[PDB]
RNA sequence: AAUUCCUUGUCGGGUAAGUUCCGACCUGCACGAAUGGCGUAAUGAUGGCCAGGCUGUCUCCACCCGAGACUCAGUGAAAUU
RNA sequence: GCUCGCCGGAAGACCAAGGGUUCCUGUCCAACGUUAAUCGGGGCAGGGUGAGUCGACCCCUAAGGCGAGGCCGAAAGGCGUAGUCGAUGGGAAACAGGUUAAUAUUCCUGUACUUGGUGUUACUGCGAAGGGGGGACGGAGAAGGCUAUGUUGGCCGGGCGACGGUUGUCCCGGUUUAAGCGUGUAGGCUGGUUUUCCAGGCAAAUCCGGAAAAUCAAGGCUGAGGCGUGAUGACGAGGCACUACGGUGCUGAAGCAACAAAUGCCCUGCUUCCAGGAAAAGCCUCUAAGCAUCAGGUAACAUCAAAUCGUACCCCAAACCGACACAGGUGGUCAGGUAGAGAAUACCAAGGCGCUUGAGAGAACUCGGGUGAAGGAACUAGGCAAAAUGGUGCCGUAACUUCGGGAGAAGGCACGCUGAUAUGUAGGUGAGGUCCCUCGCGGAUGGAGCUGAAAUCAGUCGAAGAUACCAGCUGGCUGCAACUGUUUAUUAAAAACACAGCACUGUGCAAACACGAAAGUGGACGUAUACGGUGUGACGCCUGCCCGGUGCCGGAAGGUUAAUU
RNA sequence: AGGACCGAACCGACUAAUGUUGAAAAAUUAGCGGAUGACUUGUGGCUGGGGGUGAAAGGCCAAUCAAACCGGGAGAUAGCU
């Protein structure tokens, strides 16, 4: 059966990646959030 | 001509074609063609504003002169060619000097016959000249609506108007709804009708074609439920509400029109 | 009647026997003409009914070939309490 | 290692996506592996990914994204112009052989090719964000010419048989060779060349387009394959010296023809149809502003440069998506033999596997199958399930019908093998030879060789010849929906939803309408034979009466009536 | 020629059995439907929660849908256990 997940690097980057989210005012405060907990992974850049 | 296609299999029984011998066979003319991106109803916004659009087969835009502001030079029809875009067929003309475009085809206009545009034009279908040195009564059509801006009246299949009065300086015209319209006695109009008057004839036959056409299905509302639709609900068919559009509009009769702003070149609007 | 409560209406057909089915009757509880009426060839993994063929569906089960079940060695759960 | 069994349009081979060292070697067996484990996709260590030509990057653009100014919006922000991004598309070039434990069109050998820089020489009108051409495009169908590939023969090497025969019409194996370069064929498209003129291509133009003359009919373009060269090479079944029986040097015969033949190529062609079938750049031309004994352009030769990143391995799966070494899911490419219409099916080749607990026993019962006396739906809500029908050819085929259908209706007959007609026929293919020529990949004749159905007659074996796998049960009455389609992913596939058709109604274009505080966008680069909404639902015969109620569309005298005053 | 016919790939999901702490949080086996089209499929893009999309089932919108998910108001309120 088809499950949910299709992986694909190039739509994952465009969809989660570091320059979508400093693209947009929301974003950019999805890192300030992330940066405040620590994150040791900002975002699924690599 | 109109033929019947003979019932072979179902979806052939009801097929009526239009079949127009004189049309090109053949590619048309490169440099007058345009790329032409369907939408499928959907705006700016990705919204779907318009229903029962989407799909159908790839069509090219091809640019056709509206205006015909192309004054004292002579042109001959070269070809009638076949247009995707609209109900009626365009002609390619080309110009003593050269220059090629695409025109509406008038009702009896063939490969070799001439036209011409301007205000010394002669009275002949496929001409164009101002509706203040066209004759009362006659038949035009892709008609002016403000000079210089190309026709917008009359331009569908066998359409056409009648000029019924010239005050002098408007110019009373019968359009195809019946509206008693007037425009300036300025506005560029071509003799004769727009020829595909079969057009109308032509019956389907099959669902299949409506889709070729890009229309997508319309589900009727009264089949819905009640919170898609004012018309949805009930255990089995009871609809027992005015009719209504989707959003609440009552369907049978009540006007829409809401202009105002123009208000003085509309008279005995049908009916 | 995809609609009929009374109802398995009545009559006829089909069966040795038919609350279903088919054809009529009309007393239409409570059909009805584009929320369409009545027909309709073809079409349907559609509903109902009757035949020929066919058979372990059955009268009534019998035997056989394999995988488990059973025994030995290794590994080793679960619900519940 | 020898047997056996299984897949073989894969359960083989090569990739993309995705994964990220799972690849190779040594070593270890705690945990991991549904058992043991010396083994492993496990632990540990080392090794392994070599490019001007493959891909990415790069040039170009689609949907779409972003968007200087700009328009709009309480703020956030929205839309969008010029632009700039964005492949799933377009754009230069490498093939064969050999080689590593693990990489190769990347290394090596041989033989090629492409795009730029610089320099020299000769001849020269060069020049763009502009113009034109080209790039550049659909579905279906039809053949014809080819190749991949296969079969047979010939040729070469080997073999003479564990049990009767096997020196022959016998058996086994091999018979392979690319890009590039030259030739320009089957076949497709198009009439050429020259001069003059012109309201067009934002200005210009020798280019494109248009007009008028003159002159020849042969010009040009595109084009699979074949042939030649590449190749006195490489490869090559098997042998001979080394040979740790793990393997290397040298040597190495034949290497042809015929026939069959694709879904691949000619073909982005041809014919035909309506639903009428991307863009931009590279590329080829045109000149403008400009530069002119310069600079630039064309050609030859020489020289230099072609960076950077990916390259291991799995990739229908034990490595990806499913928590698992999970009977699931996952796009592209390759496509052998016999039978067959076939990529179905059966058995096989190359190749890969026996699915990570086994060993016994031969109870009930469960699961998956085989057969069955007599009866044959008596079963049951219901013929659920099972059984049955099943192919080709010929004959034959009802009611009804929209004249297409119904229909493969129903039903009946014949099917193997051998011989003959005919030592292999009809047909297909086609050599040598002759003849012709603008002699060429030519035309005609010619028929050797090869290949090869189908039918008739006669004979013959079995219970059975469409013998296996494969492979329609049929008919009668009737409800509903016309039909093909669509739907509750995961208990409902239907009489429901669509549907062509029909009708009413709105809509004159800055359309109605819809998404948006707005700008704007869709409707539509459409214009009443158009578009939106609503109901009905092919077709045939039809669609009656009622406007009091509610709604809608008109009306104008009167009454009542808001802010305001 | 055909939303034509038979039938693989491919896309579906009508019937039955098995399975139901399954091999599998919907599959397997034997049959079944479409199979040149209103077909199917790869890659990328767009539509966002009272909103989307919907040949219309209240279907689908990441195993969740008569109003998704995550965080916050929040220790909502609970005359009830």
């Amino acid at each position: 059966m088809k499950r949910t997940f299709q992986p694909s690097v190039l739509k994952r980057n465009r969809s989660h990646g570091f320059r979508a989210r400093m693209a947009t005012k929301n974003g950019r405060q999805v890192l300030a959030r992330r940066r405040a907990k620590g994150r040791a992974r900002l975002t699924v850049s690599k | 001509a109109v033929v019947k296609c003979k019932p072979t299999s179902p979806g052939r029984r009801h097929v009526v074609k239009v079949v127009n011998p004189e049309l090109h066979k053949g590619k048309p003319f490169a440099p007058l063609l345009e790329k032409n991106s369907k939408s499928g109803g959907r705006n700016n916004n990705g919204r779907i504003t318009t229903r029962h659009i989407g799909g159908g087969h790839k069509q090219a835009y091809r640019i056709v002169d509206f205006k015909r502001n192309k004054d004292g030079i002579p042109a001959v029809v070269e070809r009638l060619e076949y247009d995707p875009n609209r109900s009626a067929n365009i002609a390619l003309v080309l110009y003593k000097d050269g220059e090629r475009r695409y025109i509406l085809a008038p009702k009896g206009l063939k490969a070799g016959d001439q036209i011409q545009s301007g205000v010394d034009a002669a009275i002949k279908p496929g001409n164009t000249l101002p509706m203040r040195n066209i004759p009362v009564g006659s038949t035009v059509h892709n008609v002016e609506m403000k000079p210089g801006k190309g026709g917008q009246l009359a331009r569908s299949a066998g359409t056409y108007v009648q000029i019924v009065a010239r005050d002098g300086a408007y110019v009373t015209l019968r359009l195809r709804s019946g509206e008693m319209r007037k425009v300036e006695a300025d506005c560029r109009a071509t003799l004769g009708e727009v020829g595909n008057a079969e057009h109308m004839l032509r019956v389907l036959g099959k669902a299949g074609a409506a889709r070729w056409r890009g229309v997508r299905p319309t589900v009727r509302g009264t089949a819905m439920n009640p919170v898609d639709h004012p018309h949805g609900g009930g255990e089995g068919r009871n609809f027992g509400k005015h009719p209504v559009t989707p959003w609440g509009v009552q369907t049978k009769g009540k006007k829409t029109r809401s202009n105002k702003r123009t208000d003085k070149f509309i008279v005995r609007r049908r009916s």
